[PDB]
This record gives structure tokens, sequence and C-alpha cells, in this order.
């Protein structure tokens, strides 16, 4: 019953969460993680 | 159990200074309880609902 009821309002919430995740990833260094640490060094040199 | 891997048996559990098992039941038993509850019951019923 719950699955039948809450289906229509599920994709909308997922799209909202998708916006959140996509903006989190875009508002990021966009560098592969195993080397991203270098950025944290380099950037902290400038900041 | 086998202390050495010579035999085709599971490795024996670690033992303490005294020759008694070293793991705590109060951690393992709740773990298995939760796992069985989640797998046997909840997940299968959810699958039934989605199939319906
Ligand atoms: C919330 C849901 C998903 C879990 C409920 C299942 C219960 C049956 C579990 C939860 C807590 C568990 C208990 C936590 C601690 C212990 C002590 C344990 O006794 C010992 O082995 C002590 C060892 C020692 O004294 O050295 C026996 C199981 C028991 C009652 C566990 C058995 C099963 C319990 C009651
Ligand atoms: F159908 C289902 F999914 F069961 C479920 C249906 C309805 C409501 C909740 C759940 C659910 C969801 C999750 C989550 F999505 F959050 F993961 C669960 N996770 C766990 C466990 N976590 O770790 C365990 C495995 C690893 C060892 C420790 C125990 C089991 N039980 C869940 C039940
Ligand atoms: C080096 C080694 O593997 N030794 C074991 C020995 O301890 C054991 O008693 C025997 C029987 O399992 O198999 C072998």
């Amino acid at each position: 019953y719950t699955v039948g009821i809450v289906q229509e309002n599920n994709d909308q919430v997922w799209k909202f969460q998708r916006y959140f995740l996509v903006q989190e990833y875009c508002n990021r260094l966009n560098i592969p993680f195993p080397f991203v640490v270098f950025a944290y060094f380099y950037m902290v040199v400038k900041k | 159990c086998t202390f050495s891997g010579n035999e085709s048996k599971p490795l024996c559990v670690e033992l303490d200074e005294h020759n008694l098992p070293r793991f705590p039941e109060w951690i393992t038993i709740p773990l298995v309880c939760i796992y069985m509850l989640s797998t046997n019951i909840l997940l299968v019923n959810l699958l039934v609902a989605m199939f319906g």
C-alpha cells in the first residue's frame, strides 16, 4: 500500500536530491580524489 | 575447526591467554539478529510489494 501511494511523490524528491548532489559535485575542485590533496596544499598556499 | 590450514575445515577462532574463545557474544548475536531480520523478512516483503 505504501509503495503504491508514495510513488508519484518519489521521483520529484529524487530530482531535488539530484540537484543537491550535482551542485555539490560542480561546486568542487573537480579533481580525481587520490591527487586532490595536492590542490588542498596548492590552494591553501594562495589562500 | 583446524588451527592449521592442513584440513578442509574453517579456521579456528582466536583464543586468549586461557584456552577459551576470545570474541564477545554481545556483539555477534545482535549483528546476526539484525542481518536475518533485514534479509529474511523486510527485503522479501518489499520485493513482493514492488512486484505487485
Ligand atoms: C532492534 C532489533 C533489530 C534487534 C532486537 C533483537 C534482540 C533479540 C537482540 C537485541 C539485543 C541483543 C542482546 C544484547 C546482549 C546480550 C548478552 C548475550 O550474553 C552473552 O553472551 C554475554 C557474554 C559474557 O558474559 O561474557 C546474549 C544475547 C543478548 C541478550 C543479546 C541477544 C539478542 C538481543 C536481545
Ligand atoms: F527492505 C529494507 F531495505 F530492509 C527496508 C525496508 C523498509 C524500511 C527500512 C529498510 C532497511 C533499509 C536499510 C538501509 F537502506 F538503510 F540500508 C537497512 N540497512 C540495514 C542494515 N544495515 O546493516 C545491516 C547489514 C550489515 C550488517 C549490519 C546490519 C542491515 N537494514 C536495513 C533496512
